[PDB]
């Protein structure tokens, strides 16, 4: 009975995105007692010394992690949607939002002032209304995002449920 | 709370 | 929809124990991308942060993360074991088992040193079995063991499986 | 794999 409860549990996460696969991973995480998270996060941090050290993923996961918390990176990238390549920015920063460190202010910042622009723009269909749905559901339980922080984007989420 | 407000938001999209 | 999928997988979670959740959220973490490790590093820091800061769980998570690594109070629990209060004792060691830190040999030997009398008992029927193949579950998938240790431990899983 | 190999024991301890 257990190794198919897991299968069945498996398949239904394989089919599901890396938002909606990370989402769920987060809500389980507050069903796990003490010695579960710490176990976690020993795993982690194997798997993530796992990928730093093939170069299968090592590079891309060094560079898209300074990248998401470089604030020089993220105000050029900023600049340049407000022109246009919308949506592919607006993918590179769902992509980018989860590796936001807590504490990295310069860089929540840049996030904070693109998420107004980016639901402006899905109101006028400029861009995909998911990818931004996407954007603040991360937002919601992020660990570097701040109650006040949501309070002050309380306005943008009204429109976008 | 906001947990749920994702959820939402995610199965919006679905 | 997604709200279904992800109910039916809480719904098998909330009908596993804490050894089977655990091996199945690193089997999930598997199935990750770096972005979605390092958001959940940053958010099982914030649960952790949490559990401490609360009665409900504070002390006790203190106490078995200090015991889990300390390898006088484990010689003390190895010594007993031998006597009696064998699967009490297992309870406890299947409970700290998850804590035991990458990089602690001092405590990982007597880990490694109970396992064998454990699976020598259960051939006696001394002790359960599920414990003792709870307590071989972790160790085959902990980030603590070494290749090398799970190779001296094969000599005993066999009997297990 | 040690992960299938821990399934396993999980398996036949439920």
């Amino acid at each position: 009975l257990f190794c198919e409860q897991v299968t069945t549990v498996t398949n239904l996460f394989e089919k599901w995105n890396d938002c909606e696969r990370t989402v769920v991973m987060y809500a389980l995480l507050k069903r796990l007692r003490y010695p579960s998270l710490k176990f976690l996060q020993y795993s982690i941090d194997s798997n993530l010394t796992q990928n730093l050290g093939t170069s299968q993923t090592n590079l891309s996961s060094v560079v898209i992690d300074i990248n998401a918390n470089n604030p020089v990176y993220l105000q050029n990238l900023l600049n340049a949607y407000k022109t246009a390549r919308k949506e592919d920015i607006l993918h590179e920063v769902l992509n980018m939002l989860p590796l936001l460190k807590p504490g990295n202010e310069e860089a929540k910042l840049i996030y904070l002032t693109l998420i107004p622009v980016a639901v402006k723009d899905t109101m006028q269909q400029i861009v995909p209304t998911e990818l931004v749905q996407q954007i603040f559901s991360y937002l919601l339980i992020h660990p570097a995002i701040t109650s006040e922080d949501r309070r002050s984007l309380n306005i943008w989420l009204r429109h976008l449920e | 709370d906001e947990l749920q407000q994702a959820m939402r938001l995610l199965n919006a999209a679905s």
